[PDB]
């Protein structure tokens, strides 16, 4: 069979829209202090600690 | 060398001539040996157009497609190729192993489900934002494979990486930076276990600091995907002059809000929120704009209700098929109507005159003791009409995607908003208000601002000023209770994988009878980099000579809606 790749990051990192059971986002709130599809200096972080 | 008569043999779900059609090699082109595998299964990529996917995306996972030259003659190579299907697959048994009910409950993949490996990679994904466990080794591995039953067992591979969390994020907007600072534990139960999350935020500017603490449960009650949120937060912002980027230091207010709130999927595409959310704004020297309680605070109540409808294309960055509509109203309890006091005559009442004779009346020059004369003080009698906050508001948005010709993608929004008071003696209040024109920016700030994204123009440079003239406030902004925006754009992509999400377009918007901007601009969206976007717009209308404003530049990072 046929069988998905080892690494699975690529996976996770493509984006999708809501579906009929994931949480309902709320947009009748104030901010939650987040920048949405903003720099990620985390990810950075261990992106750079993976090329050493 | 040349192709020939490309033959499909023993395929009986999909036509001849549908996978002809996906095929896409026609008899008379050059042989390409490596396109004519890459189109037979592109294996560099889990979502190429392929033919073997085209199989196994529907469940016939023993489906092989393999090719066999049968002639070569007259410089003409023949085929034949073979497909051997097999039958459906189902899921019969999903379990995870290396960690429950939290896992369990967000899984695409059910049992008796037609086996599809989009619903795999969702799963993979979706267990990969969960954040508990390592992106890079989220493995479904196939046990019990009975093809003489057509069944099918998945189990899924994970490793434990910690619950916690830490996030440094970026942006800019508004001509402006924009930072968070974020410590996130994705599990508190009532602590180990439910995927209720707990973070403790601070957000930064030029002009606004605010933190935070949140608390979010997905899935209340533990049946449907209901997200009870709440947060504690404290805010402190300048007077922030938008169009020059120069703060003053002297004049700030701090927000103190309690919110509460609820977000619930009803059709099937609908989601209802709602919220309840109480600002304590402490104002210190804001003598700026409509403002004259520089030295008081008010108090605002809001109960928020929004129906929302949501079926865009795959992409979030990139749509290519769908609608978004969006109304929201936000009310807050109307005191007017139990509250027995005229606000028609509060100026003409002895509690409300300028004082210092000592005692006297000023109108400065003493004028006795007559109470109907003097000044009205307007700080005093604004801050007894914004005491506690009056308003209600309503806003619409419609965003509609559709496809043109080939793959260009031409997106169409509009949007209404309006502001009012109970009773019209009460007046509009100065917060909540509408800020037009700029980079746009989301509400950061939690005073109720929203900053209108019309690019051409400066930020924050069509929002109305005082035209008073002689009342010493001239060019200060004061706000839009009403406004409409028509944007329309064309957008072409230039990559569309996972890790690069590239496209240019162009925008035509008119925002308020309109001003009118039009220009050209480029997106790029990484995992990591974030969305960056750079625009150049020109405006056909002034900001005393009716000349266009122009040229104008813009560059920023996030989604900045």
């Amino acid at each position: 069979v046929k069988s998905l790749d080892s690494n699975t990051q690529k996976y996770v990192d493509m984006q999708f829209e809501d579906d009929r059971q994931s949480t309902a986002k709320n947009t009748v709130m104030y901010s939650d202090q987040t920048i949405k599809y903003g720099t990620d200096f985390v990810r950075i972080f261990k992106d750079v600690k993976k090329l050493l | 060398y040349y192709f020939g008569n490309i033959k499909f043999l023993g395929n009986t779900v999909y036509s001849d001539q549908q996978l002809n059609r996906y095929l896409g090699i026609k008899k008379g082109e050059t042989y390409n040996g490596v396109l004519l595998e890459k189109r037979i299964a592109d294996n560099t990529k889990p979502d190429g157009e392929d033919i073997t996917n085209l199989y196994q995306n529907n469940g016939y996972l023993f489906s092989k497609i393999n090719a066999v030259e049968v002639k070569t003659v007259n410089d003409t190579i023949d085929f034949e190729i073979r497909i051997t299907e097999g039958p459906i697959a189902y899921f019969n048994k999903i379990y995870v192993t290396g960690n429950d009910h939290v896992i369990y409950r967000e899984l695409r993949t059910k049992p008796g489900n037609k086996y599809s490996k989009e619903e795999l990679v969702r799963t993979i994904r979706e267990i990969g934002q969960l954040g508990f466990f390592d992106p890079e080794s989220i493995k479904p591995e196939f046990r019990n494979v009975d093809p003489a039953a057509g069944t099918v067992d998945i189990e899924y591979q994970l490793v434990e990486k910690g619950s916690s969390q830490v996030e440094l994020q970026g942006g800019y907007g508004g001509g402006g930076f924009i930072g968070t600072l974020g410590l996130s534990f994705n599990n508190f139960s009532a602590p180990m276990g439910d995927g209720q999350k707990v973070a403790l935020r601070l957000q930064g500017s030029t002009y606004f600091q605010t933190y935070s603490l949140s608390f979010s449960e997905p899935w209340f009650g533990g049946k449907k995907p209901v997200q009870f949120s709440s947060s504690i937060s404290y805010s402190k912002q300048f007077n922030y002059n938008y169009s020059s980027r120069d703060v003053n230091r002297n004049q700030s207010f701090n927000i103190f809000t309690v919110q509460v709130g609820l977000a619930k999927r009803l059709d099937d595409y609908f989601v209802l929120s709602q919220s309840v959310s109480y600002q304590h704004y402490d104002l210190n020297n804001y003598y700026t704009g409509l403002f004259t309680f520089g030295n008081g605070a008010s108090r605002n109540l809001a109960y928020t209700i929004g129906l929302s409808r949501s079926n865009k294309g795959v992409n979030p960055i990139f749509p290519t098929y769908g609608s978004e509509f969006s109304i929201s109203a936000k009310v807050t309890p109307p005191y007017s109507l139990f509250n027995n006091i005229n606000y028609g005559d509060l100026q003409n009442q002895k509690e409300y005159k300028t004082q210092y004779n000592p005692g006297d009346y000023t109108k400065t020059v003493s004028v006795g003791s007559d109470y109907k004369s003097a000044d009205t003080d307007v700080g005093k009698v604004d801050q007894k009409k914004y005491n506690w906050l009056e308003y209600y508001k309503v806003k619409f948005k419609a965003d509609w995607y559709t496809k043109i010709y080939g793959k260009l993608v031409l997106r169409t929004l509009t949007e209404f908003g309006f502001l009012g008071a109970y009773d019209q003696s009460r007046g509009v209040v100065p917060f909540e208000r509408f800020y037009l024109g700029g980079d746009g920016m989301a509400n950061y700030s939690m005073d109720g601002r929203e900053t209108i994204q019309l690019r051409g123009y400066p930020n924050n440079s069509l929002t109305p000023i005082i035209e008073d003239r002689n009342s010493s406030r001239y060019g200060q902004q004061i706000g839009a209770t009403i406004y409409n925006k028509f944007s329309m754009e064309l957008r072409y992509p230039i990559t569309l994988k996972s890790s690069a999400s590239i496209y240019a377009l162009t925008f035509l918007e008119a925002g308020s009878d309109l001003n009118r901007s039009a220009g050209a601009g480029l997106r790029v969206f990484m995992p990591a980099f974030g969305l960056l976007g750079i625009d150049f717009g020109y405006g056909f209308d002034a900001l005393t000579t009716n000349k266009a404003n122009g040229w104008e530049t813009h560059f920023i990072i996030g989604q900045q809606f």
